[PDB]
């Protein structure tokens, strides 16, 4: 998973 | 045992303020993405806000951009949602959700879901003024009889009704409230009964209208003679 | 402006297999997750990323995705799968997306329904007003038609009804139907009844009571 992250960029 | 608890919410006045709070338990919240979701009456699922497990990131949908501030508290396990110049379109159950984002090598391809979800809380945006139920016995003035609690002109929703302390759940029909030109709900909860255990079995619906704090005990027999 | 597009209801006999539909462009790429809402209840995820599915969750409930369209399946489905159902993605132009929801109908036999008739409280009738309700218990299917009258005389619009869900256990509805009235009007007749056409019905059936009489 992302560890939580809700969006990468 | 993941467990979500949602407070706040209830009633406001268009223009007004409320605002949510989450407590989240069994888990490793710091690991994990917190959200929101609505659902307006008898209406669809609807994403509100996100809020990213540790870099303070926050995300919404169109419709509420601008009024709607969701925070978060790792140090207490706490995801609030502060929801400022509510509109009669944000009337809904709130739910909160714990969300999993997966693994993408760069961003376009995303997998998001909502695993655990709270029971969820009843927002009301209205001008108009909380009012507390009255409760009335239906009774019958073959071999199964009918009873049941009128629970007539109480605001806003909702009402809960159980049958001798929960202990008669078998035939119980709690209804959908139905808003009546006053403006104001009524809702009825019946149950069926063989018609030989009418004045020899005692028959009580236990009404509760958490909004206005009315908790009502109403006897459902037949009219004395 | 990315729409996920599912039928507004989804009809079923038991022990068959019912199949909700998700719709969006390009859905091939995109991960479908599933959820299943009971009546007064939270959601409860059913599918992940297309077909995974939860600990908790029946073997029989598993998901697919082929192509533009994906897939709820429900093997061999019993009355306690009524439910609304949803189809849930992600777009760069909405991030989380839900499909509209599906109600799940459950298909069994004609029941007609067991009729009954309360006269108003004598506490409501300190009030000024009286309500008059009348019950249409474990009925299939969903249509029936509920007619008031007042000393024989037609009621028209000062009634209001309510239906419940698809019964968990037996797949019937119930309905309540309320007519309201001042005191004055209440005390001014004497004969209440209430009238029901039904599908599993030969003839109306009409309950009634005389006011005061016990």
């Amino acid at each position: 998973n992302t560890n939580g992250s809700w969006h990468i960029n | 045992e993941v467990q979500l608890v949602e407070s706040g919410g209830g009633l406001a006045q268009p223009g007004e303020s409320l605002r949510l709070s989450c407590a989240a338990s069994g888990f490793n919240f710091y690991t994990y993405a917190m959200t929101w979701v609505r659902q307006a009456p008898g209406k669809g699922l609807e994403w509100v806000s996100a809020s990213s497990s540790t870099d303070g990131t926050t995300y919404y949908a169109d419709s509420v951009k601008g009024r709607f501030t969701i925070s978060r508290d790792n140090s207490k396990n706490i995801l609030y949602l502060q929801m400022n110049s509510l509109k009669a379109e944000d009337t809904a159950t709130y739910y909160c959700a714990r969300a999993v984002v997966f693994t993408d090598s760069s961003a376009y391809y995303y997998s998001k879901y909502f695993d655990y979800w709270s029971q969820g809380t009843l927002v009301t945006v209205s001008s108009a003024s909380t009012k507390g139920p009255s409760v009335f016995p239906l009774a019958p003035s073959g071999g199964t009889a009918a009873l049941g609690c009128l629970v007539k002109d109480y605001f806003p929703e909702p009402v809960t009704v159980s049958w001798n302390s929960g202990a008669l759940t078998s035939g119980v029909h709690t209804f959908p409230a139905v808003l009546q030109s006053s403006g104001l709900y009524s809702l009825s909860s019946v149950v069926t009964v063989p018609s030989s255990s009418l004045g020899t079995q005692t028959y009580i619906c236990n009404v509760n209208h958490k909004p206005s704090n009315t908790k009502v005990d109403k006897k459902a027999e037949p009219k004395s003679c | 402006s990315y729409e996920l597009t599912q039928p507004p209801s989804v009809s079923v006999s038991p022990g068959q297999a019912a199949t909700i539909t998700c719709s969006g462009d390009k859905l091939g790429d995109k991960y479908v997750s599933w959820y299943q809402q009971r009546p007064g209840q939270s959601p409860l995820l059913v599918v992940y990323q297309d077909n995974k599915r939860p600990s908790g969750i029946p073997e029989r409930i598993s998901g697919s995705n082929s192509g533009n369209t994906a897939t709820l399946t429900i093997r061999g489905t019993r009355a306690m799968d009524e439910a609304d159902y949803y189809c849930q993605a992600w777009d760069s132009s909405t991030d989380v997306v839900f499909g509209g929801g599906t109600k799940l109908t459950v298909l069994r036999t004609v029941a007609a329904p067991s009729v009954f008739i309360f006269p108003p409280s004598d506490e409501q009738l300190k009030s000024g007003t009286a309500s008059v309700v009348c019950l249409l218990n474990n009925f299939y299917p969903r249509e029936a038609k509920v007619q008031w009258k007042v000393d024989n005389a037609l009621q028209s619009g000062n009634s209001q009804e309510s239906v419940t869900e698809q019964d968990s256990k037996d797949s019937t509805y119930s309905l309540s139907s309320t007519l309201t009235l001042s005191k004055a009007d209440y005390e001014k007749h004497k004969v209440y009844a209430c009238e029901v056409t039904h599908q599993g019905l030969s003839s109306p059936v009409t309950k009634s009571f005389n006011r005061g009489e016990c």
